[PDB]
């Protein structure tokens, strides 16, 4: 890809491309996709000590922006582009969990429900840490709760997994662009 | 509906219909008498600094141009082309010296002006009259520390005094921390709650803290976390709240520096607040200094909130009578370091953003309250805001305002609603002010 | 519109003007004249047959908290909060001794008193009048054989008086049968349509049988197959259809105790009811003992219908003029075997519930003939109801009420729609009863 | 709001409210005064040509069932059953000798007749008057060159008078041409804008194309495409606008005959339609034989438009003041070789259907245009349409109907602006006829 | 997963789980993969007929549930948690696909639109019935009528296949607890 | 499948069925997904031009039609049953492509976002050319912009690949019949 042939195309996006484009192993790509089933269906049974336990590593960065909208001609307004709806590190996500669980959670009664579907998803080792797994994956989330109140939720999602602990895979980084702006969904409390 | 005579909210402030929470006929007559009537907050300084810069906000339903001029000032303009309406601009900040219309080409100015037509000349000749056809200007826009406020009404008081006795509380962290800054891009999230809903809520609703939010006060380790499932109540002298005139009102929590945020914050803050206090002292006095790196829960009339010390700033943008728009920025000090800013602007969009953890605890609160304002049974039903009635003073010798002396209570739900019920049976600000002529009184009465 | 004077159902109910399926303005008018003002289904004994028990319920578009007592009674509340107005409850059903609002913690008893006010001493005092801060009660809650009804109007007539004739059709199931269990929780699902679409049909719609459930009536098989496409008339004398002076009514479809159950358990269920039926014969004589074992296809007004033996109960709670959120939930006799109950629910579910393959044949049929009604050139348009008038009787000395012996008619559309429109254009029971002194002669005209 | 005085279109058709995009009582207004007064395009002969064949189309928000005869002529049905008033047709092309309802069986002729109740003998005797139960017949259908349209009001000008002056430019291509044919099935898709934002484009919007359509202009090869990004302006006399006195009017763009249409398509069509323009000198003369081959920009009052050449066919089809269903057929000239039919009719898909990339470009332009005239500063607001006034003629020697004789210019805005208004405050067809008595002289004043 | 440390579990669900982290077949994955997407492109195509021939089995339950919300503190009410909108033996099933397949089923005229997308394929054997297969995965179901309607369903599947005539994996068991509790969609008439 | 007996399956279907159904190649199936996954990602950072080059052969036809509803025992009426939605060959796309990419295109400022979801991939060699790769997937295609506008379409694609320039296997024909006959989505200017 050469962005200034192909203009809607940002940098970030083009060496993200890359990474997939080169190597393709497709026991890796088998791997992945595993890692993340089981990921979303300890999520979407509400095991939230179980996905910090098993799927998320201890240096962990797990991160949802919003991008302001721009002229796509834009280049003189230099001020921050983005807000980070997460930004969070183990201990942040930890703090989250434990306000899930609390049984003073008022909005959890009745228990929500909730449904993810996982797809188109790459993965490739890193060219210069050899431990270092990068996946990506779509992720369709559907929250419902309280008899007809109904959320869904869409983003591709850039992450890095790392062996940890006993030798089992983990997160290290998620990164989502969240890719609508004013979000219709009540909230974003959704762990995507 | 007749407004002039409908009591929407007693004597004192002391209830409201429910309906006023659902009613679509009043939300459009709120269009008038609130939104296009009262001052709204647009933008701050931080985000549109130079010349060119602009950014678009709402003011209630209608959306505008905020745009920095090249002698300093700032003008707003409706984003409504002149010729046959369409959206002039669909981002949300930029930096132009003009903004050009995609539909036939009509060119503004930065200054709302017509500036150019596609082949005038050839087409119109010299029978364009471009000098009255500039963008549909604010009437008002004013200034208090960097944060822009607009109005429609040429006749509304100044800012300032529209703020009344509730400025003499913002001041401190306001004006004499050196200045805050607003950290963008805000976050956006569309609620299905009125919204005087979380108005309401931030304008006086300490009562509510230890019980709504008990699990984000046990999870999430912040200073105000004695209150998780209401385990403990603030003690005597803990706080007070007070309201104003025109409408806003705020709640002080004495010495909460770090507010909501979790224990990883605390010290930092904690430090750097009382150390800006110590110096405070000398020049503002110990009493204003000590509100300085006090918590405000404050609602500017109507539809703006904030906490200071949190750092969380909100508006709350109208759609319809049970849909609300809500922005979330975060707000710090200018001389706080870089990094500082940077973890509590995180921190305010951790806790009260679009995923924000607390925030989530007052949804179902402020959405079921809001939907229940239409159905049959409850329209005509009675909200109570009686707590502390009778207690409130005005005129105090170092608290100014209608004030209650206690931290948790309704002063500011009084006079919030005092305000909008002489707004909404009122023609023009004329009215408003004759319907208001015994304000305190009203609210402080037995 | 002027409801006083603006005839919406015809002299006789021969017709009704379409607009009545799609008017927005009419469909509030009715909350207050219709749901506001008449019976309407809340629950059975056997979904909270102990103390503490609650279940939730629609009544028109409130929501409603409906308790066992410790006496053993049933009240039922707005589930409103008298504070600021929360949903006080967000569950379907439960066991509590109170209610506890998630806003500022306020505790509500089963019996809707205001029990607890969080800090209350230190935040009120004396202050606060807990008595009279009790959730607003629903006037009348009444049982008919363990199902229990509420009305918010205290000057409703009695809940049995207010069947009618109706009352005695239903009485061989209902009471000699030794009782109903409801089967819950019910199947919810949205539709769009007019409330009054499904009401009507079920109140007096043996017409549509054939020709709409054809595919159900091939596929299906159950007894009442023969009409599959038409291909078959009821004989004379295969049932009747009646209807009362308070707009309730039925059509009788003669020995048809398996109803629309498919043929797995069409024996078994012949079985059962003829022999309770010879049981019955000595008890009320073998005309009812043969009502009891007949199906019934009914509309309780306004908006509660049932199929008995088929076993299905249904309410028809109101959302807009084109939106109806149908409850779907199974009747069994009491005295039947555990398994048998199980499997008729399951049936029930099977045929007439979320999924239910009869019940999707009648989608598009209520939704269209719903949304055409605010369609510009169908708003005046007129709705008929005219099959069989001119043969009604009434004071018969066998069948009571206003009765046309034959299977297949518009007997019970007519007084379901005069009483309807007694009621749109009256302002109390008072005038619905003025309206109604001649209600019997009204529907046996010519 | 009162109609009959509100002023929503001023003297000259010179400007708007910006409310009448936005305001739901003036749309619901509009299907009275607007919609059932006036001629609506339904299909064409080439869609129904046989006995039996029948399609659904809109009238405003009704929907019709528009048939072929026996004797060959058409007729057309609200497709709403005259029982309990259900969709009767849920298809939208078809042949047949009638249709049955799917609710009780009423089976009605393709001639609207009520030709068969099922079980009638048994169930109503001889009680029913089938003769008085057809389907609600559209009063006028009438034929423009196998153009079939439908007016509710028997009292409207025939379809010939209503065409007025624009009739004139039509009848070159769809008469003289040896006639068109419709292309079916048409796109359909749901845009968030007011009928009248697509209706007025098309009716007079040149100056919009070289703007709004840089890119498509651009990217496309068309024969317009000079017109990128405002890079060059129609040299003079590359065309003019007309308008009448119901409403309709166009733009011509001398010798277009090639349109929108890509690179791919330019030498074939030009080639074609210089070649019958060559043998219609002879028949209609040179200007009328240069019209046939020109690009006509037409909207038919009130929301039928075409690009003659270009082959688009929409209808706009109104839902509420701010959504509208847009149907898109493609047009082509029966004695054109079938591929270049076929070629001809995906273009027009590829440029102006559901993936219309030229129709794309003017999305958010109609849609912000719509949806701004429900904001509350914009409602009073005035939309302009003042360009080339002063310089429109009448009675011209060559060019009938109020003329511009310039490519570019809003003279087809005001002349249907000018209609617009004369019906919305008009009760009937004889006082739009008094409103319009000085409709020319109103708009070549100055 | 321990349910008493996270709260938010059913014992239920922490069964399910336990089932697929164990053994790791990539092999029978890919086979259920397989067995899932013809499945769900018979039904698309309204191949009903072929459905039942080649995807169910004789012995099938095939079970759709509707729960009521109740507290997630309640531990007195005890009547049923949740009715059945579907629980259908074969015949059951068979039924309900001749009244799919008749003339004079009007709603199905003009002919039904359905497109299925399932994801999130986990597949392991029964370690007790060496043939029993149990697959789970989630499904988002589209269906579209009559123009402007448009129903998109939501769900997860708890599936056991097994080999009957021929050696062909037919469905023995499907479980879904539909996760919303009042049906914006019209009806549940399709088959998840 | 006999249509005589699945009387709801049109003929064409029921052949796209025995195409899938016969032999069963794992290997083909896997780099189907490869395909189509490096595709969507290519679509939804908006890399037109790469995609172009990429994964559209020289002899495209991209076609999507949308079917006018008619009785399901129709039987007389001969007319026109579809129209194109899109029935492009290459240089038709390239001007599309070229639509996109201009910077007058002011729909695209600010820039869109896209999120593609493919599932239900299935993959079979054409018997008589045995470089024809069938494909068959089915997509989800979620568009949002200007902060509150959000549109999804759904789809299945039957999809013919085959190797071009480099080997590289590349579109040669894709055909959706679009399942909602009346869009919702303000157009159906999206990729698919
Ligand atoms: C929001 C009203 S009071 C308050 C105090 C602290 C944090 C949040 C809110
Ligand atoms: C629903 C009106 S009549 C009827 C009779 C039998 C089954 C279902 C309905
Ligand atoms: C649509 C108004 S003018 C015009 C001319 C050419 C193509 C398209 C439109
Ligand atoms: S609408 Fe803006 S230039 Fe015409
Ligand atoms: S709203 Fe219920 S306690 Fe305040
Ligand atoms: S509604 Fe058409 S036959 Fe009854
Ligand atoms: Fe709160
Ligand atoms: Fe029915
Ligand atoms: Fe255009």
């Amino acid at each position: 890809i050469n962005i200034q042939e192909d203009k809607l195309v940002s940098a970030h996006d083009a060496e993200e491309i890359l990474r997939f484009f080169n190597c393709h192993d497709s026991a890796l790509q088998q791997e992945a996709t595993t890692l993340l089933t089981q990921e979303a269906h300890l999520l979407d049974i509400q095991a939230y000590r179980a996905w910090l336990e098993h799927c998320v590593g201890s240096e962990v960065q797990y991160q949802v922006i919003s991008r302001e909208l721009r002229a796509a001609s834009e280049r003189r307004y230099k001020l921050n582009e983005a807000m980070n709806v997460y930004n969070e590190n183990f201990q942040q996500l930890k703090v989250r969990v434990e306000h899930q669980l609390d049984p003073q959670n008022w909005g959890n009664s009745p228990k929500l429900r909730f449904t993810r579907f996982i797809t188109n998803v790459q993965a490739a080792m890193d060219v210069n840490d050899k431990e270092l797994l990068h996946i990506r994956s779509n992720v369709i989330l559907h929250r419902a709760r309280r008899g007809n109140q109904v959320d869904v939720f869409y983003a591709a999602r850039e992450d890095k997994w790392k062996r940890g602990e006993g030798g089992v895979r983990k997160l290290v980084q998620r990164f989502v662009d969240y890719p609508e702006r004013i979000l219709q969904t009540h909230n974003l409390m959704v762990f995507l | 509906m007749n407004y002039n005579n409908k009591i929407l909210v007693s004597e004192s402030g002391l209830s409201q219909k429910h309906l006023i929470h659902g009613d679509e006929e009043l939300f459009q007559h709120e269009l008038k008498t609130i939104f296009a009537r009262n001052w709204l907050f647009l933008t701050h300084d931080s985000l549109i600094p130079a010349p060119g810069d602009y950014v678009t906000a709402k003011m209630g339903i209608d959306e505008v141009i905020v745009s920095r001029q090249n002698d300093g000032s700032i003008r707003a303009f409706l984003n409504v082309c002149r010729h046959r309406g369409k959206t002039l601009v669909s981002v949300e900040a930029g930096n132009a010296k003009g903004f050009v219309c995609s539909y036939h080409g009509w060119g503004f100015g930065s200054n709302g002006e017509l500036q150019s037509v596609p082949f005038e000349k050839d087409l119109y000749g010299e029978s364009l009259n471009k000098k009255c056809l500039g963008l549909k200007e604010v009437a008002r826009v004013e200034s208090f520390h960097g944060f822009i406020y607009g109005c429609f009404d040429q006749e509304a008081p100044p800012l300032m005094d529209y703020l009344g006795d509730a400025a003499w509380y913002l001041e401190p962290m306001f004006k004499h921390s050196g200045g805050l800054e607003l950290v963008g891009p805000p976050g956006k999230v569309v609620i299905k709650a009125n919204w005087k809903a979380p108005a309401e809520n931030f304008v006086g609703d300490a009562y509510h803290v230890g019980w709504t939010h008990a699990s984000s006060l046990r999870s999430g380790e912040s200073i105000f976390s004695s209150l998780a499932g209401n385990a403990a109540l603030p003690p005597e002298g803990a706080g007070l709240q007070m309201t104003s005139k025109y409408g806003s009102g705020m709640g002080v929590l004495w010495d909460g520096y770090s507010g909501v945020h979790s224990a990883d914050l605390v010290p930092e803050l904690m430090a750097f607040g009382g150390a800006k206090q110590e110096r405070l002292n000398k020049e503002i006095g110990d009493v204003r200094a000590r509100i300085y790196r006090s918590h405000l829960n404050c609602t500017v009339f109507p539809n703006n909130s904030m906490l200071t010390c949190s750092g969380v700033f909100k508006v709350w943008n109208p759609i319809d009578a049970n849909t609300t728009e809500v922005w979330t920025y975060a707000i710090v000090e200018k001389d706080m370091p870089e990094d500082l800013k940077r973890r509590l602007a995180d921190s305010v969009q951790r806790t009260f953003g679009p995923a924000g953890f607390w925030e989530s605890d007052d949804n179902d609160n402020m959405e079921t309250a809001s939907q229940n304002g239409k159905k049959y049974q409850s329209r005509d039903s009675d909200l109570l805001s009686n707590l502390g009635f009778g207690e409130d003073v005005y005129g105090d010798a170092v608290y100014p305002g209608v004030v209650g002396k206690s931290a948790i209570g309704e002063t500011s739900y009084r006079g919030f609603y005092r305000a909008y019920q002489a707004h909404v049976s009122s023609s023009n600000w004329a009215e408003f002010e004759h319907a208001s002529s015994t304000w305190h009184t009203e609210l402080t009465k037995t």
